[PDB]
């Protein structure tokens, strides 16, 4: 306590230094930096390695000592500023360093190898850890200050990392709606902390906190400015935890890698507006009316992101959208009121599905080699199939992430949302139910996510569906030296080759002479099916599967850190409901191990598809077209400002250029009048 | 230069000549200029995707960051003005590099407007990395100095005597739509002369990337950018006395 | 620098507050020295191999350092192949 | 009856090295995707897995068809088959928006099911 809070202002700058030399290396030298291609990877680890065993360290003092550290410096002194920039150490400071580092040092050995076929590497490297450097920055921020400062750094990190494949433009689209709805939520926070520091005068989060016990009763401040500037407020969060009004960057964050799919979710960003809430939440219980907008939002999206996971083609979309209704579930229980049972849901989906995000790209990376360089190829999750047969411990560490979020007790986590829904619903009937309709949701999209990806046939090396897969398996034909040399040029064998004769009907023959020729076998005969990444893939999963394990079983460190068995196996039967429902859909017959009796039935029940079809179209319709929100707002919110620009320019160039211009266009013209006159 | 320096005095003179030579008229005015400055921000910002051509979305962010300028001096406020001062040093920076990587980006690329000049950062990626950090520079984007200078107009905004709630809570509304109607164009221009691939150009033409001179140039600039934006008493402290010496004729 | 926060809320606070200034003469001394690295940079960076403006995609084509030069190009090579024309059918073509 | 004569094309070949072709039957015309879903004809290929399908409104090319020698009873595209297949051989179809007409029909369309994952080109005769 003596000697090691003073240096816990390096937290932040540790990572700095080689994203610091590779933007003047990669600006300057960059045969040379690239030359040192991997030595900056071990680099940025190494450093992050020091960043993890401090806040460890620190971690070790905060469940040793119940203190806070706040170890600010002055920034500017010239009037009412008087800045800091100090590092705030709570224990929510010691589960968000933890969660930043442990989360970026897996990612960055999964990177190693992700991008190790990447002529774009040690940029991809700077942002990383430009971002860990501005991430943990930010939750070591004693002021609103410096929260808006990292807070607009990692929007701009956000930027930088789906829009790091930049020459193909969906990723720019991407990038360019990540960042703007990044800044819709930059806006709020602004207006917020500006509101914030009208009704105190504070800009610092140590005396908001002894403000905020007594500002409420005081009869200048307004009840509606304090609730309209908590909202603003919220706006923030909404933007980074992908809330249910700034949702749509999320999903279109795919087109970048996929261990920006773990980090920017699933981790550190997203839990940028969890740690905002929470670390806020001494000003958010005191202002009424901000709790129930906090859980009515988390309690709009958690509809949403279950729906929209139904009937996702793309792996990474899918998991987005799981990661998108699991913050909604985090901004629920922070619409509770809930100080320990949010941040524990954050620590086990922030390791959960990190590692399903990192087993999906290993699934990725597998079928790059089937289907060639494709997202709409390598990243569907339609013909994945199944990959159990190929790649084993990535659908081990796959099933032990889809079981963690699924809610299983023994062997994977499920006590987080058993406090999710034990502090649900004792507290409002109508948001309770659905919530455990949506944690049966879940349960259902997971587990379909995991009958498409690992278990069945593989859909695409299938020899019902590919053609040149039957062309490349059967070198000979069934004959041999008969009924051909080989045939060529297969013509129209309508007939068979039976002499079939016509009844009344409308044509048989014609003038159309088309030879179905079909293409030949003993060329590229391989098709080398898809075998297991290298270890640097692996080692990130395993030690995942580690957290998730270990995570998932946390007389408890409940309160010195910071109905049992029915409402238990209720959220067990409502989640093995969804298991099944996906289960009797996808499972194919001959693996499934149900009977097969009742596997008859289910079709023999359900074989007339007109009931189903308008189901299926409604929940496809809504997952395809984002529930209409992404087309809305690219009519009347992006391109309303398209027509508000051409009508503000045409303002401008037309009517008030018009003036100036003819300011001129008159004194020439009574100019050339007044000389002929 | 034009950007830079020239486009500042002016905002210079506001504060040297209608400042401290007429106080109590620009007390009268400054309700008014409040008012304008917030509908420059906006008007200028969305004028901006309107311009297919290039150097002109340069010129109206050019427009759209004076507007601070003249809302930090509208604000009777030593947050007002001393950040209407940073503002100056600021986007003076800020203008000289967009404009001058503006004029390199034409010299190579040879196309005006951005219906064509597609997807050119593999073609020139030093000129691309330099222009992507200005743009953030010009975002007001942390690490660099337009974020502090704005922030501390919100600042002298929010800390006013002058202005009252019903007026600052606008105020900061219509200001704070600037900083994301700014984005929208900014990266507009970066993904269309940046971003996205173009079949033809592969290897036959291969344009020269960004000399050791003009990278200097950038780098130059961008230097004091963030060396103001990680600490920003390089501008307020060598105006804060004076900021207090013209604030003493407004106060009383 | 040690204060003891009590906030009946959350948990005690240990505020450090280390306020400091660059003191005013070191920044003069960082603008003295920034000063001297535009002047070096100016010099040397003024002193290399400009790739772009040397070859002749730019000095050959029109090049003059404006930004019409490709303006009065397209606009005068059309030109200069209507006087070629034009001098062409002086001799009958 | 009017009995409109499908052929349904597989499209992998049999190992012998000969086109397998089916020849469904069903009554005139409402829409293929109906057809192929009732008289138990590979449509989707992978894409038939239950909301692997937009169920025939026509939001997904999932339902693609080959068809050659269907320009006789058919319906034109309703811009949903012009845009969501844009780049192709141009006598590829969806099912879902494609329909055979009306129940008075008589005709010997050929369709080739799943144009994606195939080997053979058909040799189409050039139009006009
Ligand atoms: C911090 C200091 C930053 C000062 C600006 C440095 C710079 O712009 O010069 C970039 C040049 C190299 O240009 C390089 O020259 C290279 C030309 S070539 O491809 O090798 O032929 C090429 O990599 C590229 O154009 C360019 O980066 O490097 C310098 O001369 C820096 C001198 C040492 C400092
Ligand atoms: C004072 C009136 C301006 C009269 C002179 C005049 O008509 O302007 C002249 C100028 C255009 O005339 P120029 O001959 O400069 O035209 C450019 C040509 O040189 C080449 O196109 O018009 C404007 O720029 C409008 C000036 C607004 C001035 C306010
Ligand atoms: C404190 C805050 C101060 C700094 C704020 C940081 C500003 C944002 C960095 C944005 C750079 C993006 C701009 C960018 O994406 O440039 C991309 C540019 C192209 O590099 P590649 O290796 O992709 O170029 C070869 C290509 O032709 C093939 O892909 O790379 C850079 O020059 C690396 C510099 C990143 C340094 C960081
Ligand atoms: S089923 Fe969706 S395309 Fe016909």
């Amino acid at each position: 306590m003596e000697h090691t809070y003073q240096y816990s202002w390096i937290i932040p700058f540790i990572p700095l230094p080689v994203p610091i030399l590779l933007g003047v290396g990669l600006l300057l030298f960059p045969t040379a930096t690239k030359n040192l291609r991997r030595m900056w990877t071990f680099l940025s680890i190494f450093l992050l390695s020091i960043v993890m065993i401090f806040s460890i360290y620190l971690s070790i003092q905060q469940i040793f000592l119940s203190c806070i550290h706040q170890n600010v410096w002055s920034w500017t002194i010239n009037n009412e500023f008087s800045f800091e920039f100090g590092y705030f150490i709570d224990p929510l400071t010691s589960i968000m360093s933890i969660l930043i580092t442990t989360v970026g040092i897996l990612v960055l050995i999964y990177s190693d190898n992700y991008m190790s076929h990447d002529q774009g590497y040690l940029r991809f490297f700077a942002y990383m850890g430009f971002f860990n450097t501005s991430m943990l920055g930010l939750v070591t921020s004693s002021n609103l200050i410096q929260v808006y400062f990292f807070w607009e750094l990692v929007g701009m990190c956000s930027y930088l990392l789906i829009g790091f494949w930049f020459t193909r433009p969906i990723a720019a689209n991407a990038c360019q709606k990540a960042f703007v709805t990044n800044r819709v939520g930059d806006f709020g926070l602004l207006l917020g902390i500006l509101g914030l520091y009208w009704i105190t005068g504070s800009f610092e989060f140590q005396d908001l906190f002894e403000i905020f016990n007594n500002l409420i009763l005081n009869n200048r401040v307004n009840l509606l400015f304090l609730t309209l500037c908590a909202f603003l407020l919220f706006v923030g969060p909404i933007a980074k935890s992908a809330q249910f009004p700034l949702h749509v960057w999320l999903p279109d964050a795919m087109e970048g890698p996929t261990p920006i799919s773990a980090l920017i979710h699933a981790a550190t960003m997203v839990a940028a507006g969890i740690f905002l809430v929470a670390r806020l939440l001494p000003l958010f219980i005191v202002i009424p009316s901000i709790m129930y907008i906090i859980s009515l939002i988390g309690i709009i999206t958690v509809l949403l992101g279950a729906t929209l996971a139904l009937a996702q083609k793309d792996i990474k979309r899918g998991l987005a959208y799981s990661t998108m209704s699991q913050l909604g579930y985090m901004m629920l229980a922070l619409g509770m009121g809930s100080y320990r049972s949010a941040l524990f849901h954050l620590i086990t989906h922030a390791y959960s599905k990190a590692l399903l995000f990192l087993g999906s790209g290993s699934i990725i990376h597998s079928m790059e080699a089937i289907v060639g360089y494709s997202p709409d190829k390598s990243q569907n999750m339609i013909l994945m199939g199944g990959l159990t047969k190929h790649v084993p411990i990535t659908k081990t560490a796959f099933l032990i992430g889809t079981l963690s979020l699924c809610g299983i007790p023994p062997l994977a986590c499920f006590w987080s949302k058993d406090e999710i829904l034990n502090d649900s619903l004792l507290f409002s009937p109508i948001f309770a139910i659905i919530a455990c309709s949506t944690a049966g949701l879940t349960a259902f999209y997971m587990f379909r996510i995991y009958l498409l990806t690992f278990e069945g046939h593989l859909n695409t090396y299938f020899l019902n569906y590919s053609g040149k897969k039957s062309g490349s398996f059967y070198s000979l034909s069934l004959w041999g030296k008969e009924e051909e040399k080989k045939l060529t040029m297969n013509n129209t064998k309508r007939a068979s080759f039976f002499c079939n004769k016509t009844y009344k009907i409308s044509n048989n023959v014609r003038n159309q002479i088309f030879i179905t020729v079909e293409n030949f076998g003993l060329n590229t005969r391989t098709f080398y099916y898809p075998h297991e990444s290298d270890n640097t893939i692996l080692f990130p999963m395993l030690i995942l599967v580690l957290f998730t394990l270990f995570i998932g079983a946390i007389n408890q460190e409940g309160i010195d850190f910071d109905e049992f068995l029915r409402n238990a196996t209720f959220s067990v039967s409502i989640a093995f409901f969804g298991i099944f429902i996906a289960y009797c859909l996808y499972k194919p017959f001959y693996s499934s191990l149900l009977n097969l009796t009742l596997l008859n039935s289910f079709q023999k029940w359900n074989s007339k598809r007109i009931h189903w079809e308008k189901l299926i179209n409604f929940v496809y319709n809504w997952s395809y077209n984002r529930g209409y929100i992404d087309s809305f707002f690219k009519t009347s919110l992006i391109e309303s400002i398209r027509r508000l620009a051409k009508q503000t320019t045409f303002f401008d160039k037309r009517i008030i250029d018009g003036i100036t211009n003819g300011v001129g266009i008159t004194s020439f013209f009574v100019g050339e009048v007044t000389k002929y006159i | 230069l034009l950007a830079g320096i020239l486009l500042k005095m002016g905002a210079y003179g506001l504060v040297r000549i209608n400042m401290e030579l007429l106080p109590h008229a620009h007390s009268m005015f400054s309700p008014w200029l409040l008012v304008v400055g917030t509908i420059q921000i906006i008007y200028a910002a969305s004028t901006s995707p309107g311009q297919r051509n290039l150097k002109k979305r340069i010129a109206y962010s050019s427009v759209s960051h004076m507007g601070f300028i003249i809302i930090g001096i509208s604000s009777i406020t030593d947050p007002g003005l001393n950040g209407a001062i940073l503002q100056i040093i600021s986007h003076g920076f800020i203008g000289a590099a967009l404009f001058f990587l503006a004029g390199t980006s034409y010299d190579r690329i040879r196309l005006v407007y951005l219906d064509e000049m597609g997807g050119m950062a593999i073609s020139i990626p030093k000129i691309f990395t330099m222009f992507t950090i200005l743009s953030m520079a010009s975002l007001a984007l942390p690490g660099m100095s337009g974020f502090i200078a704005e922030f501390i107009v919100f600042f002298g905004i929010i800390t006013s005597q002058k202005y009252f709630l019903i007026s600052k809570i606008f105020i900061i509304f219509v200001m704070a739509i600037g900083m994301i109607l700014t984005p929208i164009y900014l990266l507009s221009m970066l993904r269309q002369m940046f971003y996205g691939y173009k079949l033809i150009n592969i290897k036959n033409f291969s344009f020269f990337d960004s000399g050791p001179r003009e990278l200097f140039l950038s780098i130059s600039i961008l230097l004091p950018i963030i060396g103001i934006g990680i600490y920003p008493d390089f501008v307020l402290s060598l105006a804060s006395d004076k900021v207090e010496s013209i604030l003493s004729n407004y106060f009383y | 620098a040690v204060m003891v926060q009590q906030i009946e809320g959350m948990r005690d606070i240990i505020t450090e507050k280390h306020v400091w200034h660059l003191s005013d003469k070191a920044i003069k001394n960082v603008y003295m020295f920034y000063i001297m690295f535009t002047c070096w940079g100016c010099l040397y960076f003024g002193s290399a191999k400009d790739p772009f403006y040397d070859s002749e995609e730019y000095r050959g084509d029109g090049g003059d350092g404006t930004g019409y030069w490709v303006y009065e190009t397209v606009c005068i090579s059309p030109f200069l192949i209507l006087l070629g024309k034009k001098e062409k059918n002086l001799e009958m073509h | 009856p009017p009995a409109v004569d499908f052929a349904f094309v597989h499209s992998v070949l049999l190992p012998d090295g000969t086109p397998d072709v089916h020849w469904r039957r069903a009554n005139g015309g409402q829409k293929l995707r109906d057809i192929m879903l009732d008289s138990n004809i590979e449509l989707y290929g992978p894409y038939s897995k239950p909301l692997s399908n937009c169920a025939g409104v026509g939001t997904c090319a999932t339902c693609m068809v080959e068809i050659v020698n269907g320009k006789e009873l058919l319906n034109p595209r309703t811009d949903i088959e012009k845009e969501k297949l844009k780049r192709k051989p141009k006598n590829w179809r969806l099912a879902c928006q494609t329909n055979v007409g009306n129940p008075d029909s008589t005709g010997l369309v050929v369709i080739q099911q799943l144009p994606e994952w195939k080997a053979h080109e058909w040799n189409i005769p050039k139009n006009i």
